[PDB]
């Protein structure tokens, strides 16, 4: 019924405070109101930017200019990656820390990179595993090094990518 | 790290409570401030008569408050937690802190 | 719009500007013919409010800077790396061998009684370790921790946290049908470590590898729960020597220590069977001291005991079972 | 001046060369007459930013 995240712009900030004019003594004088409005409306701008200072620092929306700072703390350097996929690698490596490389587990990680039906996985008798891609939205060669990391120590892997079925 | 429960807290809901407590035979002074917009309790910890508090943090349920601060000679080495007595989904409030109000703020000390 | 977080950084408006547009907009509501010059009553009022408002911008900038890695200091440093789930150490105690007390009962080891810094010489032990300072605290944060298993990062993470005395580790993989260039049998992988025990790492490895003993290495040690054995190797086996030549203003004596110790970190941090790049070594010297102190720089590398004629400037690597190491009594400074 | 940079490593991506380009702004800080590039300094800067 209520949002748990209380960090939001204050609703109707301006009309508040004006509500503290005692008994409409000054209201309708058009000389005191403008002086008060001009000062209060400055806080509006500062109040608004208080959110982006917290909202924009999250990894989901962080821009490349500062996303590097988030990656730097985790040891994931930009190298030659671009912004749209640099976000992906950060998620992939971080998610690897609570993984076991099971068949059900592997499907889950690939799920975040290719939608619901964009990926499928065949399995083979002698350590063979196969990955199929149908709806890639980013160039895969640069993402490939991580795709190896979350697999068992002895996996034998093939990678094939195509658009659609 | 064996630990034993040894102290419990209660709050009357006044927005600027301040009182002195004794833990592990040492004495500390605590300050609690209520935040309106964030509807949460702010806790400050320090020595008796200290100019400034040693530690300030925001209270939350099932979070180890003292975790990153067990490296100072004036900080308790025990465990401080807030967990609910009722439904597990209830979050810390203003008047719902106490041994029977819904949230059990507790301190426990390691066995040495 | 040019104020606050902007992706390229954080921008803070100075005191003067905030007054300028405040007066401008304030003037717009009453026309030009409105006194706002110095010492005027209106101007005096404006200054008070803007100064109170200005602190808000300064506070925001401090909060952002306080939470960045570069600006982390004191307690604020603890919070930032605390977010990663690790905390600084405390008063640490010495360990000895048969002020002090026995660590456990004995029959047909040694533990210090005092809480910290400390009767520590041969034929009368780990000393020091009072408080874990920020510099090494930053270093200790370089590691990683995870609960994963059966994957390459998981193996590395577990070993560095459980195996006592471990200092470095690397893994080589041969996931193909035919023996690799390193002679690894097909469908097997090798683990090489430096330091640590032999009948303990095997125990740790057993709990973290998949249910298919694909290990291979020089030495083995059987374990049971059914019986099997685990393989591994040990490398050690190298110490280096360095000389540096430069042109300019001599570096007294203190700087050489700052330069010398700084180099030891970069060389030491190299991976097992890694490679050293002459360019990287130069870069460290340009960064371990203030710029604008040298016009030319060269570094020469040779193994201990070799003749002086053996100094070379080309990049150097190490074999599979070799680990690069550097120490003092090294780093010969000279002016060209 | 015209400056060319060559290196061995991963290919640098567009908009990542901006830091290097602006990093060479130090080249505009030379003093009259007594201005010497000390290309080693440039190598340090390009490897720093």
């Amino acid at each position: 019924l209520k949002d748990v995240n209380h960090i939001h712009p204050l609703p109707d900030f301006v009309r508040g405070g004006f509500d503290y004019v005692p008994s409409d003594i000054f209201s309708g004088k058009e000389n005191f109101e403008q002086t008060l409005r001009i000062l209060l409306e400055r806080l509006e701008f500062i109040d608004q930017k208080m959110v982006e200072l917290a909202e924009l620092r999250t990894t989901l929306n962080a821009e490349d200019a500062i996303l590097d700072e988030i990656g730097r703390q985790l040891g994931i350097y930009r190298n030659g990656l671009n912004d749209p996929e640099y976000r992906a690698v950060i998620m992939i490596l971080t998610g690897n820390n609570s993984k076991s490389g099971t068949r059900a587990d592997i499907i889950a990680t690939l799920k975040q990179l290719f939608g619901e039906d964009g990926v499928t996985t065949y399995k083979g008798y002698n350590y063979r595993l196969d990955i199929n891609i149908f709806n890639t939205c980013m160039e895969v060669t640069d993402i490939l090094p991580e795709i190896i990391d979350m697999l068992p120590l002895v996996t034998h892997l093939r990678v094939v990518e195509n658009q659609g079925y | 790290r064996t630990v034993v429960r040894t102290f419990d807290f209660e709050l009357s809901g006044y927005p600027d409570e301040t009182f002195r407590v004794v833990l592990d035979s040492v004495t500390y002074e605590l300050r609690f401030m209520w935040n309106e917009r964030d509807e949460s309790w702010f806790m400050s910890l320090g020595d008796i008569g200290a100019q400034r508090p040693t530690i300030t943090s925001k209270l939350t349920c099932y979070s180890d408050i003292l975790a990153p601060y067990r490296y100072l000679d004036n900080v308790p080495d025990g465990n401080l937690y807030l967990w609910p007595l009722g439904d597990i989904r209830t979050r810390a409030g203003r008047f719902n802190i106490g041994p029977l109000k819904g949230i059990q703020m507790t301190y426990s000390s390691l066995i040495e | 719009e040019n104020y606050g977080l902007t992706g390229s950084g954080f921008n803070l408006p100075p005191m003067d500007d905030l007054v300028q547009e405040t007066k401008k907009t304030f003037k717009s509501a009453f026309g030009e013919d409105f006194n706002t010059e110095s010492n005027s009553v209106a101007d005096k009022l404006i200054q008070i409010f803007n100064e109170r408002e200005y602190q808000l911008w300064l506070l925001m900038g401090s909060v952002y800077y306080a939470q960045t890695m570069q600006g982390a200091e004191g307690i604020y440093l603890d919070d930032l790396l605390g977010k990663r789930g690790i905390y600084r150490l405390g008063k640490t105690r010495s360990t000895g061998t048969v002020d002090y007390e026995l660590s456990s009962d004995v029959q047909v080891d040694v533990r210090s009684i005092e809480p910290g810094y400390i009767r520590d010489v041969h034929s009368v032990f780990i000393d020091g370790s009072d408080v874990e300072s920020d510099n090494e605290y930053r270093i200790r944060a370089a590691t990683s921790i995870s609960e994963g298993k059966a994957t390459r990062p998981a193996i590395l993470a577990a070993l560095l946290n459980k195996v006592e005395g471990i200092e470095k580790v690397r893994i080589f993989n041969n996931n193909t049908d035919k023996t690799n260039s390193l002679g690894i049998p097909p469908y097997r992988f090798m683990v090489v470590c430096y330091g640590g025990g032999t009948a303990e790492i095997s125990q740790v490895l057993y709990d973290t590898i998949a249910t298919s003993n694909n290990t291979y290495g020089d030495t083995f040690y059987d374990i049971t729960t059914q019986v099997e054995r685990i393989w591994h190797t040990k490398a050690a086996a190298r110490q280096l020597a360095i000389r540096v030549r430069y042109r300019g203003r001599p570096l007294s004596l203190t700087e050489e220590t700052a330069i010398a110790n700084g180099l030891a970190t970069a060389v030491n941090g190299t991976m097992i069977a890694g490679t050293l790049y002459n360019v990287r070594l130069v870069g460290t010297v340009m960064s371990s001291t203030s710029p604008d102190r040298f016009t030319q720089v060269y570094v020469d590398i040779k193994n201990k005991g070799q003749p002086d004629s053996a100094y070379v400037n080309t990049d150097v690597t190490a074999s599979t079972t070799q680990v690069l190491s550097l120490e003092l009594e090294d780093v010969i400074f000279s002016q060209i």
